[PDB]
Formats: structure tokens, C-alpha cells, sequence
RNA sequence: CCAACC
RNA sequence: ACGACCGUAUAGUACGAGAGGAACUACGGUUGGUGGCCACUGGUGUACCGGUUGUUCGAGAGAGCACGUGCCGGGUAGCCA
RNA sequence: CGAGUGGCUUGCUACCUCGAUGUCGGUUCCCUCCAUCCUGCCCGUGCAGAAGCGGGCAAGGGUGAGGUUGUUCGCCUAUUA
RNA sequence: GUCGGGUGAGAACCCCGACGGCCUAAUGGAUAAGGGUUCCUCAGCACUGCUGAUCAGCUGAGGGUUAGCCGGUCCUAAGUCAUACCGCAACUCGACUAUGACGAAAUGGGAAACGGGUUAAUAUUCCCGUGCCACUAUGCAGUGAAAGUUGACGCCCUGGGGUCGAUCACGCUGGGCAUCGCCCAGUCGAACCGUCCAACUCCGUGGAAGCCGUAAUGGCAGGAAGCGGACGAACGGCGGCAUAGGGAAACGUGAUUCAACCUGGGGCCCAUGAAAAGACGAGCAUAGUGUCCGUACCGAGAACCGACACAGGUGUCCAUGGCGGCGAAAGCCAAGGCCUGUCGGGAGCAACCAACGUUAGGGAAUUCGGCAAGUUAGUCCCGUACCUUCGGAAGAAGGGAUGCCUGCUCCGGAACGGAGCAGGUCGCAGUGACUCGGAAGCUCGGACUGUCUAGUAACAACAUAGGUGACCGCAAAUCCGCAAGGACUCGUACGGUCACUGAAUCCUGCCCAGUGCAGGUAUCUGAACACCUCGUACAAGAGGACGAAGGACCUGUCAACGGCGGGGGUCUUAAGGUAGCGUAGUACCUUGCCGCAUCAGUAGCGGCUUGCAUGAAUGGAUUAACCAGAGCUUCACUGUCCCAACGUUGGGCCCGGUGAACUGUACAUUCCAGUGCGGAGUCUGGAGACACCCAGGGGGAAGCGAAGACCCUAUGGAGCUUUACUGCAGGCUGUCGCUGAGGACUCUCACUCCGGGAGGAGGACACCGAUAGCCGGGCA
RNA sequence: GUGGAAGUCUGUUAGAGUUGGUGUCCUACAAUACCCUCUCGUGAUCUAUGUGUAGGGGUGAAAGGCCCAUCGAGUCCGGCA
């Protein structure tokens, strides 16, 4: 059985959905974490310096 | 016996398998009595049809060269 | 490298862990205030799946149901003692100094209300030798000769099942349904079938160890494999 | 022979 | 677009003590290659005719499906060797 | 011992190609060379004949089937001009 | 698909009818996930649709999903999170321990709903009829109330009860067919309320010394059969429900086989097959309450994932429709669905290609190789070798039979179950299609079933049972973490950790010098702190004494790494290759030599064997059985071949419509020679050459596709190794702090461990912090 | 005779897999597809959902296999021009 294609067609399991804090679908529902915003994870909102070039 | 083994294993692997399960299911004299009546209902448990008396010993005796010894000293 | 197996085990994931949740309970011996004024009644035999041996389910009088880890010999309506006065006989528990010498016994404690440490396994038993007023010898099943406090408590007799492995798995089928039962990855693939990468033996043109199996105590782990501190090998000599 | 390394 | 060989007559002759044993020439055939043709033999021939298994159309009659003929037997034209 | 021709083998060189000219053997299909294996015509003989052996002209045509081996080559078998 | 017709400006593909077909575990019915309006209606065809389009999953506009009893909601599962506590420089990090919560929509547990009617689209939700559950109120009854029971459970064999379905018999209703008398359909009717009870268990009676009983096991004076009794089942029977509903009508009755569902008996485990909420226990009337969320549609060769209306992938139940037959097999056919695995028109329709049918004679000559194709085939009877671990080998092999019709026999309660007999009779052929093994021998490997390189490797590789060695008494061995702590472990030597070999069978020789591990060690060597000397008004520093582990040295150990030669009738470096096997999947020489087999055999098998360079758990030998594993031989068979032919289906060719991509410095009708960076359509010399177009097989463009995977070069990269360099974890060991009192010792008070607690064990050690020496590819 | 064991046999039952054709395809129906043949099919079996293990780390009956078309060290962004 094929890594592609034939792989493909068993996807039907929903893990990342619209959080409740940031409106973007990365709260996924299986870890009850959102990927986006750190809601579940963290009080303070996900964010990181290398969201950007490290001199702007 | 290791019948249902077919022609696999090897001699001695089926070998002890029969004895040991041939002394496994013969007729054992009932602590709780003195009848033959006592069968396997699992690892190292043993109940007597007659009497319904059911207890521990060996893994497929009802009783071990060491159990035997307890009741001496 | 890669970390080998021997130290993915003590991460205790999933594959390495014993199926606990099916584990039926821990045959520790019960706590007596003292007296010995504690007798129960053998209600049932089951089948405790953490040994591959009989367990008893025993009623005692103050209405406390348990399991105990039962001698070979013992059956349903049996009336067990535990105590200081408790009787000598085969299923009965109590203190070492109260047993008489040389008397098999099983479940022995480590020390005083441990609950049992010693000859728990498949028709094994501890040989009671030497009595005293400071020290209870007691030969384990390994042969070692152990010192122990009198007020260690035991059980007479010898733990039920045995025999076990008198007979042979025969099949690989056989182990499996065992191996399921204990916390332990199985099958087993030799270190020197695997890649260098993998493990200390692993590598080479045709399969061989690239240097000597006795390894030394010292060892980091990753390293230690093979034949660990052996003060010897082989059948010679 | 030969199709690389020995 | 023809190449080569075998056989017969020459002849048990010439030659040679013998053993052995030719040629010119005239013939018949085979083989390899070449071009064409189907009266003959052979193949095919899901044109066609027949036998027959399962199933469905109630039976009968007559048919469908079973891979582009269910299977089997025969085989015209044509095409072929 | 001396003098050469070929460019099938092998070696030598590193001129071409590393932004790639797919590598052995076989197979299929086509053209060619002659240093000629057979076939045509000759010369010599230690040429009686039959047949051998050696040499000359000559490239029109032919040079096949099989056993081991991937084999090339080769060893082997029965045919063959 | 075709013929007619309908609509429309327009019709091969939108609709109607007919005729012809396709799908049967699906191409039908219900659904989970997932999608998200794709559902229904009307109006449209610019977009999307492999052609067209009046059509549509497309565009525009509206509309559509109704619940006490179907899910959710409740419970807890593996397991997750939160808070407290603790660690961490710290946290959104981290293990344990408490507590709380979360965690199951087909498919775990679970209070209660059935039948019919209705809409364009919902429907156990709305409507009609009937019924049921929980809670609360009121009334009557009730003092019981928590013990127990249930929820609640594995795998294999099997009896009994029993509905649907299917079938058989006869009757009734309707249809079809038209030589007969056959063929098809229907013949209905729930939840619920009531009632019946087989099995199991038990009780009374009884009195078996051999009887009772089963498909089988089994049962009994510790009381068998028989007789009576208590308890006790179905999603089942029976009555109501029902002058409910439904049907044009009739609106049946019996039987067999019996999915569902109910209830028993047996067997297996080095394997033991959830939990909790809840329910029962624990009566009845009447009334009230029953909120909140989901509900359309697709569920796939167009609604999901795969960029697509993708030949892929994607769970569940319909597993009992008819013939067939062993069958949930093939083949054919219903119910139901479809003609959308969606471009058509034309040419006897050429070459060539993909699938495929038939080929005389020869019969593997083909080829690395029988690759491909074929041969055999179902069932019954006869018969069956070597070898063997006695299981097997075995369907060995080999031989014979097989339909139909008429009348029967046997087994069984019977089947629309099975086994036979006699007579008659047809074909080339009776497992007539379909379904359906070719067989035998020798050798190598691995014992076997099992595993694997998703996407070039299925094997001889990995696993395995079996054999073996190593570590560890549990405050352990092994392992994870910086720590707090953790796996193993609800475990305890019949354990479980670390390794090697790889079923059984017969065996497993010699070597401890080197390396490894372990033990010992008079003496030697061996760091730091403290101590002593010198030096410094101090300090740096120099030297000394003491000396742990470690090393030197000694010993043990090869189923520990590994080794088992050259020379002579010892030497290196410990030993000097034993049993076996042997030209090997190891032998260069090599096509070794002899034999077998063949016309001919670098192959294969047997034997010999000085083995370039076999050999014993780096396991040796051997081996029945097994194998999509490697090699060889034979019989059978055949288009593999001699040597090719004819045919079939789909393309190819022509026509309508749709309509890409690769590639392109330029020029370009070339050919023979030469030249040139030595492999030129383009330079030179000649030759040839009127332009354009169709079809073709691919000689050339050192064709297109990919900045060569080879090789080298770079003071390039990475993975891997080790007695390379240098370091870092980690372990051992000494010292200092924790740390107390009286080169050997006692004690208790810190601290540690065991204990529910009292208390017990240990104890200035251990743990932990710091440092010093040793080991240290485990890691960088 | 009964009984009905088995990592037991046959088997396109469901289901799982993939020996050969070095067939078809190879700007594909498809960035692993199609057909026939073939293997397994009561168990170390297959399968759905839930759940756990995370990057020098997992997971691995071991092939350097697998960890979302990516693995002799994933992916994303940053270091970074
Ligand atoms: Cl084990
Ligand atoms: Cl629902
Ligand atoms: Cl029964
Ligand atoms: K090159
Ligand atoms: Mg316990
Ligand atoms: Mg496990
Ligand atoms: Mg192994
Ligand atoms: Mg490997
Ligand atoms: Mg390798
Ligand atoms: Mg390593
Ligand atoms: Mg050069
Ligand atoms: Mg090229
Ligand atoms: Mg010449
Ligand atoms: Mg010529
Ligand atoms: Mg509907
Ligand atoms: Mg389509
Ligand atoms: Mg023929
Ligand atoms: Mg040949
Ligand atoms: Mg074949
Ligand atoms: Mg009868
Ligand atoms: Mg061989
Ligand atoms: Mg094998
Ligand atoms: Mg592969
Ligand atoms: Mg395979
Ligand atoms: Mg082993
Ligand atoms: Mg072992
Ligand atoms: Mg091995
Ligand atoms: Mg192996
Ligand atoms: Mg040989
Ligand atoms: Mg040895
Ligand atoms: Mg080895
Ligand atoms: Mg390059
Ligand atoms: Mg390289
Ligand atoms: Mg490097
Ligand atoms: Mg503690
Ligand atoms: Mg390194
Ligand atoms: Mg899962
Ligand atoms: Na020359
Ligand atoms: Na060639
Ligand atoms: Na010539
Ligand atoms: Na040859
Ligand atoms: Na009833
Ligand atoms: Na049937
Ligand atoms: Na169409
Ligand atoms: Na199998
Ligand atoms: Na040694
Ligand atoms: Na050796
Ligand atoms: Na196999
Ligand atoms: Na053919
Ligand atoms: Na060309
Ligand atoms: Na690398
Ligand atoms: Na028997
Ligand atoms: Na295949
Ligand atoms: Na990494
Ligand atoms: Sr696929
Ligand atoms: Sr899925
Ligand atoms: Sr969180
Ligand atoms: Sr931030
Ligand atoms: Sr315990
Ligand atoms: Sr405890
Ligand atoms: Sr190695
Ligand atoms: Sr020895
Ligand atoms: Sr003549
Ligand atoms: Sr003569
Ligand atoms: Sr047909
Ligand atoms: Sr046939
Ligand atoms: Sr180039
Ligand atoms: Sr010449
Ligand atoms: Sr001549
Ligand atoms: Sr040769
Ligand atoms: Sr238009
Ligand atoms: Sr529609
Ligand atoms: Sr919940
Ligand atoms: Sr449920
Ligand atoms: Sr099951
Ligand atoms: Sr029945
Ligand atoms: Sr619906
Ligand atoms: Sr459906
Ligand atoms: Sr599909
Ligand atoms: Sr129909
Ligand atoms: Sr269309
Ligand atoms: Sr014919
Ligand atoms: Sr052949
Ligand atoms: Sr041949
Ligand atoms: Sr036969
Ligand atoms: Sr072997
Ligand atoms: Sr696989
Ligand atoms: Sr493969
Ligand atoms: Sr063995
Ligand atoms: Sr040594
Ligand atoms: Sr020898
Ligand atoms: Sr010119
Ligand atoms: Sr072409
Ligand atoms: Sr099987
Ligand atoms: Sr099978
Ligand atoms: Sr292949
Ligand atoms: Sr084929
Ligand atoms: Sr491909
Ligand atoms: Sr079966
Ligand atoms: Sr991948
Ligand atoms: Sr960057």
C-alpha cells in the first residue's frame, strides 16, 4: 500500500477546529489545545521572535 | 496426545507434553475423600465432581514432590 | 547512535509497561493488631494473571474479603489462621519465631509487615533452618542462606502451581498469550542482527559481536550489554 | 573475453 | 533470381599386379533462395448447420445469458502453407 | 636474423565528451572487407588412379542444426559442398 | 443501445412508451466518519460537465430538518486535563500523591413507542389509533428497605426451545399463458397488557448393590429410575389490542428446515477474558411535568480523502430471495437499481498494437531458465512406494465409474435428506457449460505457522519453541529523569533483567599467551584534603609521610572476544584442528579425476578429496514434515520453437465536436569522402536535389527527459567505527560538609528504612552537596 | 464406533496479502493504478474507533524500516543575506 494516494482516502478524522479565543481553526479538538494561540495551553497568548525577521 | 501437534515440534517437546497432560487427566484420589474424581479447572486449580471440592496444586498435578513434603515435617 | 532498547524500557511507555488495569491485587499479608484472634474461611480459587498461579479469595471473620497469596493445598471451605497463636498448619500465617524449624515456607517479608517479599512464585518455597531470639535464617529458593528478623511474618507450605515449567511452550503462540500478561517487549531480535547504529554488537559483513561480551560493571547505560560483570562464562572449568 | 574502483 | 548437392547412364570402364577406381556428356531428383497461385492436400473460417450442459421466458415450440462462439462436432467463400 | 602491412587483441597516451554519446553476451535487420572455408577456373607434387598435400585467379552465391556454459571464445555430437 | 413520440429557436446523449441490455455482499436497502445545503420547487444555460444539452451535484430566487420514550445529554474504560503539593533560574516545563472534572453519537453500560396516515422536501419527531417510562402532587395501601440479585462479560464443540425467511400439501382471491395444464402474485395485522413454560437449581416420596441417561461427557446408598412439588425462558406460543389499521380481492390451514431471540451440556489456558452509573428487591388511582442539543441530503467508478465529476483509498448491518451445488463458490434469474465505470458518425474496417479464439505434422528443437501458454481437474470405488520424529508421507502413484428414462430397495420421524438395485435408452463428448490438482525423482537452504525493505529485494534475512551463558535476595539487578520522581512491579529466583545459539535427534575436541570480565594481592606504583619539613613576619611554591579505587603481579573463565600455523623425526604467539563434513551458496587452480545421464551435459547427482582459504552454540552433522525460496532429471502436454496462418473484440484510418503537453540559438532537400577540439545537415570537394501533403516503422540529429548516482578534486557535508585527537555524561573510589556522644570500638540524638500505630531495624554510615584519582565511542 | 483437537489442510466466504507475467500503464484512471496467476484465511489472525509514545527522541519479529507523497536523524519558522 502506497505512502500516497492510496493513503490518503483513510483521512477522515477531524482533529483541528475554530478555537474559542482566537477564531482560527488550530484548536485541536483531540488534545483540546490550539496551535494558533496556546488557549488550553497557556493563559498568555503563543507568540515567539522568530514569528519575524530577528531585526523587525 | 501431541496428536493435534501433527508431524511438528519434534519428539521431545510433544513428548512431555503427552505425559505431562496424561498425568494431567487421570482419575485423581479427592483430598476431601478418597474418589477419583478430581479434574483441572485451570492453572494449578483442581475441583472434585463428587464432592465439589476445589482447591490449589501443582500446575498440572494435583499435587508436587514439594507439596507432598509440607505435610512431613 | 541511537538509544537501544534497554533504555527505551525505563521510559515506561505503553509498550514496555504490565497490563496493570487487568492485574487482580497485591496478596500482601493482612495487618493484625495482635492476638491472632484472625481466621477467615477459603471462599473461592481464582487465577491471578501476574503469575501464571492460583490465588485464594478468603472471608475472615471481622468481614474483611480478600485475596492471599496461596500455598499448594489449599481449597474452598478451608478455615486459614494469621497471628502470633495462629496453628501450624499449611496455609497458615505468622511470625518466623512461631514457626518450627525446618518448616517450608513462603511469602516471607523482608521485614516485619512488608506484607511478603520472599518465594512468591509458581511452587517455590524458603526452607525455615535456624531459630533464635535476635535472628531467623532462612534458606531462599535461590539457595542464599537469609538472616531475618524472627518477627518477619511467612506462610507454611509451599506456594501452589507448581511444575509450571516443567513443560515446554512449544509454540511462539504460547509465549505470546504469556508475554501479554507481563510487562515485557517480546519478541526477542539479537543486538548482533541489528545495525551498528542500534546497539553495541550490531554491524559487520556476516553477524558476530566486534569485541568481547563481558562488559563491566562500570558500564554507562547504553553501553552495558552482553554478559554484565560475569565472573566467568561458558560450562568449563 | 567482457560489462570501473582494488 | 538464381546458388548448391545427390542419383542414373558413361562404367565396375580409363588407370592399377591388386586393392581400389575416375571424366567429357546426356539425364532424373533434392536442397537453400526467389516470384506467383488455391484445381489438389492442409489450417482458419465468433457466415452457416447440428449436438448438448446450467438458467430464465409456465411446458411445447422458439429464444436470451454463461465475453465478446457456454461447450462440442462439421464446414462454404475468402485468406493462407 | 632482417624488412614490412593491418588496426581484430592487449598495452600506452589523456586529444574529445562528466549541465550523461546507457556498458557484456544474445537476438533481429541491413550494407560491407578479403588475409578464400565451400562452389568455378588453374599450377605443382614425394601427380598411376581414387584421394591427399601445397600454390594461383576469384568476394557471384553459400557457410546450417544441436549438448554444458550468461558466456565471447572454446570443448563436444550428428549432419554438410 | 434502437424505433417511435414529447418539449424546445435548437435534441445521439432532457422526458414518455416499446423493444434490447447491465448490476445480485452489489451498480440494491439502512447508516458511521467526513462534507455542509450538495436536499425540494420554480426560472435559466455566460460558468462547471471529457462532445451536445432544453439537463444537472452548475446559475438566479424561494422553500425544507418539528421528538418525554431515536441519538446526545447520564456512567465509567485505556487515558487526559485542572487545582493543591513538589521540582526547576524560570515557565505555557516536569514525575508522584491527594481532590475535582474530562474521556464511548455506527460499535461498551443505559428508564420508556408501536402500527398506520400525510408532504414538493421531515417524520418511532407532525396527524390518527393504541401503549409505555421517570419524577412530582393528591388519595388508598405499606412498614417492610437491605441482604441479595442484576447491570456483567474469553475461546472452541454441541443439545434443546423457537420466530422470520424459504420450501412442501390443500383451500380461497387476482394475474399470465393458450395443443397440454401449467406458471406467477396475494392470502396481512405491531408495541403493549395478560397468560403458558423447556432448561438449570432445589424439596418430598422412592429404595436401585447394577441400573438411569446423553450427540458426547456422565449419574447414584453421601440415595439411581419412577412419582409429586417449589423456583423458573424467548425479540416464542396462545387471548386481548382489532366492527385499529391495511388490502381491488381473498382477507388461509397444516408441515418441514429453522437466521433472530431464549436456555442448557461439554472442552481449553505457563493466556483467565472491564468498570461505573443505574435497575431489581419495593403495590395501586387519578393529575401534572418531561426543558436543552442533533434531525435535510450524499455516504461514493460525481456530494468523503486523494489539486479533478480521479478505474485509488474509506467502517458498519442487510450472511436466509429463486435454480444450482458442499457452499455466503461459478453461472442464470427476482425485489430493487441502472443504460453516467457518459462523446459520437463511417470504412468487410489495410499496416501496426492491446486483449483473445483456432491451428496440420513434429513436440522444448525455443530460452539463462518450459518465461508465456497449456496439461490435470468435481465426486465415488479399487489401489498406493521410499522414508518417518509413527503424526505423516497421501489426493503419493496407477486403474475404473459418472447422463437421461421406468420401476424399486435400504437408513431416517421426515426433508422439496442421503446410500444403493434392476430394466430401458441418446451423444464425438454425461464434474458435457460453469466450477474444477498435472505427476514423479535427486540436491541445496531455513526445522515448522509467523516477520520484512508503504513505493524495484518475501529470501537462505528477522522471529520462534528448544539449548546456553551472564547479573540480581528486592533498600536487589537492569533501565528513564536536571530534579521532584519514574518503568520493570498488584512482579520476588518455577522471578525478570542482559546477551548468544536457533525444533527434535547424535554431538559439541584443544587453547587463558593477547584482549575482555571477575577474584586476590606480601611487595611496587597510585590523587586531593588533613599532617610534617623547607620557603614566606603571611601566601604563592618546593619536598616528605600516609595511600583508596586502579595498574604492576597472581588466579579463574572460551556455549568471552577470538585462535587451532610454518618447519623437523620444536618455532611464533596459548594451542596446532579432534567427531564430523568436504571441489561446498566456502576450491583460486577448475570444465579437478571416476562414474551416472545425453547423439553430444563448463550443468546436476554419487564417489574420491592433499580443504588457494571446512569444522563443532563464530555451533558441527543430520533430518521426517513444511515452502509463491536456489539448482537438476523424467513422464504427460502444448504454437516456446520449426514457421507461420486465419479469425474475434478494442484502437489504429476517414468525418462532426472538444482540444492539451513535451520541445524550439539560428539556418536547415540531403548523400559520399575529407577536414576540424581526433564522433559535421551548416567547413572543403564532389554527388544528388521541382514544391507541398498522407500513412509508417524508428537509421541519424553523438534525439527528448535529469547541472554523472561511477571516478577524481574541495584544507566540502553527513551517518557509522575504533586501543585516532580532544572532551562530556555515567560508574567505582578517597576526602570535606550534613555529623552527634562515650587503627581498632561502643553508643544515640540527627538522618534513612519497615510499621496503621505503638514501636522495630539501621546509624553518624547511607542518601545528598563539593572535590580528587581510575574506567569511560554511552555521547559530542 | 464415539469424540472433535489443530499458530492443521482445501477454499477469489468475509477479510488480509502479493510469486510470476519482468504483461497493461508509464505527459497514467493513479506522484505506486489495471488484469490474470499466486499466498494467508480459528490465529504470534484480520479490522473500526478511542487512547498513549516526539525528533539525537519515538516506534521497529531489525529492512536503517516507520514517525502525514519527506528519514543514515520529521516538519515549520527563525539563526540567515
Ligand atoms: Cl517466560
Ligand atoms: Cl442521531
Ligand atoms: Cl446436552
Ligand atoms: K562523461
Ligand atoms: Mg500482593
Ligand atoms: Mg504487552
Ligand atoms: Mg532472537
Ligand atoms: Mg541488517
Ligand atoms: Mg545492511
Ligand atoms: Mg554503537
Ligand atoms: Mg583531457
Ligand atoms: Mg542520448
Ligand atoms: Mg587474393
Ligand atoms: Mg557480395
Ligand atoms: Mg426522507
Ligand atoms: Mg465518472
Ligand atoms: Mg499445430
Ligand atoms: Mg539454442
Ligand atoms: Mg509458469
Ligand atoms: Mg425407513
Ligand atoms: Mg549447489
Ligand atoms: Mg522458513
Ligand atoms: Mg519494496
Ligand atoms: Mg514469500
Ligand atoms: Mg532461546
Ligand atoms: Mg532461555
Ligand atoms: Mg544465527
Ligand atoms: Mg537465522
Ligand atoms: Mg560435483
Ligand atoms: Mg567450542
Ligand atoms: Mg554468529
Ligand atoms: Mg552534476
Ligand atoms: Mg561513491
Ligand atoms: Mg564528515
Ligand atoms: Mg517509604
Ligand atoms: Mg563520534
Ligand atoms: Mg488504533
Ligand atoms: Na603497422
Ligand atoms: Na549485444
Ligand atoms: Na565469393
Ligand atoms: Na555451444
Ligand atoms: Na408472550
Ligand atoms: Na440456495
Ligand atoms: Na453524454
Ligand atoms: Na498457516
Ligand atoms: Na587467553
Ligand atoms: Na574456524
Ligand atoms: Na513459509
Ligand atoms: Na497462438
Ligand atoms: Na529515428
Ligand atoms: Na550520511
Ligand atoms: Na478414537
Ligand atoms: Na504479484
Ligand atoms: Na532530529
Ligand atoms: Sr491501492
Ligand atoms: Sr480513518
Ligand atoms: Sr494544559
Ligand atoms: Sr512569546
Ligand atoms: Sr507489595
Ligand atoms: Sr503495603
Ligand atoms: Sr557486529
Ligand atoms: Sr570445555
Ligand atoms: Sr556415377
Ligand atoms: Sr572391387
Ligand atoms: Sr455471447
Ligand atoms: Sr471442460
Ligand atoms: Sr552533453
Ligand atoms: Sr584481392
Ligand atoms: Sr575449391
Ligand atoms: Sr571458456
Ligand atoms: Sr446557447
Ligand atoms: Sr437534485
Ligand atoms: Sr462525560
Ligand atoms: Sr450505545
Ligand atoms: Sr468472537
Ligand atoms: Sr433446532
Ligand atoms: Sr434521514
Ligand atoms: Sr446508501
Ligand atoms: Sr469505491
Ligand atoms: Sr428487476
Ligand atoms: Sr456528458
Ligand atoms: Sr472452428
Ligand atoms: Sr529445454
Ligand atoms: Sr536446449
Ligand atoms: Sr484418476
Ligand atoms: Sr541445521
Ligand atoms: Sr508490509
Ligand atoms: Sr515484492
Ligand atoms: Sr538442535
Ligand atoms: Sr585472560
Ligand atoms: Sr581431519
Ligand atoms: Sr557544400
Ligand atoms: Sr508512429
Ligand atoms: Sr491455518
Ligand atoms: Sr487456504
Ligand atoms: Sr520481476
Ligand atoms: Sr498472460
Ligand atoms: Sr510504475
Ligand atoms: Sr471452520
Ligand atoms: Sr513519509
Ligand atoms: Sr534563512
Amino acid at each position: 500500500t502506497g505512502a500516497g494516494t492510496p493513503s490518503q482516502g483513510k483521512k477522515n478524522t477531524t482533529t483541528h477546529t475554530k478555537c474559542r479565543r482566537c477564531g482560527e481553526k488550530s484548536y485541536h479538538t483531540k488534545k483540546k489545545v490550539c496551535s494558533s494561540c496556546g488557549f488550553g495551553k497557556s493563559a498568555k497568548r503563543r507568540d515567539y521572535e522568530w514569528q519575524s525577521k530577528a531585526g523587525e | 496426545r501431541s496428536g493435534r501437534f501433527g508431524a511438528r515440534y519434534g519428539r521431545v517437546s510433544r513428548r512431555r507434553v503427552a505425559e505431562i497432560e496424561s498425568e494431567m487427566n487421570e482419575d485423581h484420589a479427592c483430598p476431601n475423600c478418597g474418589e477419583d474424581r478430581v479434574d483441572r479447572q485451570g492453572t494449578g486449580i483442581w475441583q472434585c465432581s463428587y464432592c465439589d471440592y476445589k482447591f490449589t496444586g501443582g500446575s498440572y498435578k494435583p499435587e508436587t514432590p514439594g507439596g507432598k513434603t509440607v505435610r512431613r515435617s | 547512535g541511537r538509544r537501544i532498547q534497554g533504555q527505551r524500557r525505563g521510559r515506561g511507555t505503553s509498550t514496555f509497561r504490565a497490563p496493570s488495569h487487568r492485574y487482580k491485587a497485591d496478596l500482601e499479608h493482612r495487618k493484625v493488631e495482635d492476638g491472632d484472634v484472625i481466621a477467615g474461611t477459603v471462599v473461592d480459587i481464582e487465577h491471578d494473571p501476574a503469575r501464571s498461579a492460583p490465588v485464594a479469595a478468603v472471608e475472615f471473620e471481622d468481614g474483611d474479603r480478600r485475596l492471599i497469596l496461596a500455598p499448594e493445598g489449599v481449597g474452598v471451605g478451608d478455615e486459614l489462621q494469621v497471628g502470633v497463636s495462629a496453628e501450624i498448619a499449611p496455609g497458615n500465617t505468622l511470625p518466623l519465631a512461631e514457626i518450627p524449624e525446618g518448616v517450608p515456607v513462603c511469602n516471607v517479608e523482608s521485614s516485619p509487615g512488608d506484607g511478603g517479599k520472599f518465594a512468591r512464585a509458581s511452587g517455590v518455597n524458603a526452607q525455615l533452618l535456624t531459630h533464635d531470639r535476635n535472628v531467623a535464617v532462612v534458606k531462599l529458593p535461590s539457595g542464599e542462606m537469609k538472616r531475618l528478623d524472627p518477627q518477619c511474618r511467612a506462610t507454611i507450605g509451599v506456594v501452589a502451581g507448581g511444575g509450571r515449567t516443567d513443560k515446554p511452550f512449544v509454540k511462539a503462540g504460547n509465549k505470546h498469550h504469556k508475554m501479554k500478561a507481563r510487562g515485557t517487549k517480546w519478541p526477542n531480535v539479537r543486538g548482533v542482527a541489528m545495525n551498528a547504529v542500534d546497539h553495541p554488537f550490531g554491524g559487520g559483513g556476516r553477524q558476530h559481536p566486534g569485541k568481547p561480551k563481558s562488559i563491566s560493571r562500570n558500564a554507562p547505560p547504553g553501553r552495558k550489554v552482553g554478559d554484565i560483570a560475569s565472573k566467568r562464562t561458558g560450562r568449563g572449568g
